[PDB]
């Protein structure tokens, strides 16, 4: 959207996307996306970043 | 061209700066006009006086 | 208008128009008017976690 602010300013909103680890689908060069890269799997544990 | 969507808020803003000033350079040279016009009528007036 | 000031003196009025640097239009010499001038309401902000 267009959004002029009330002090006589205008800018540009945009709304974001996040690729971040689990939404690349084959990372071009580091081969780490959802795919392509090795899952831990264990009982009683969690990864975090 | 490769403007990098970094500085283009800033020319977004140098835009409507100058958008600004020619709309207030319009509105004066229209009131500038407008006086023309208004002493014009005076000054027939007062020669017909 | 022409007036005749009553202390036995005449003179011309005029109206004035200000080309300063906010309404010249393409400066010819400095390039320092309209353009060239920034006065922006703010700068590229980015909202960061």
């Amino acid at each position: 959207s267009f959004v002029r602010d009330g002090s006589g300013s205008v800018a540009v909103k945009k709304v974001d996307y996040s690729l971040n680890a689990n939404s690349v689908l084959f990372d071009t060069v580091g081969d780490t996306g959802i795919l392509d890269k090795v899952y831990n799997v264990s009982q009683a544990s969690v990864t975090l970043t | 061209v490769g403007m990098g969507a970094a500085a283009l808020d800033a020319l977004i803003s140098g835009v409507d700066a100058a958008l600004t000033d020619m709309t207030s350079a319009a509105a004066s040279l229209g009131s500038i006009s407008s006086r023309i016009d208004l002493q014009s009528e005076f000054v027939n007036k007062l020669s017909d006086s």
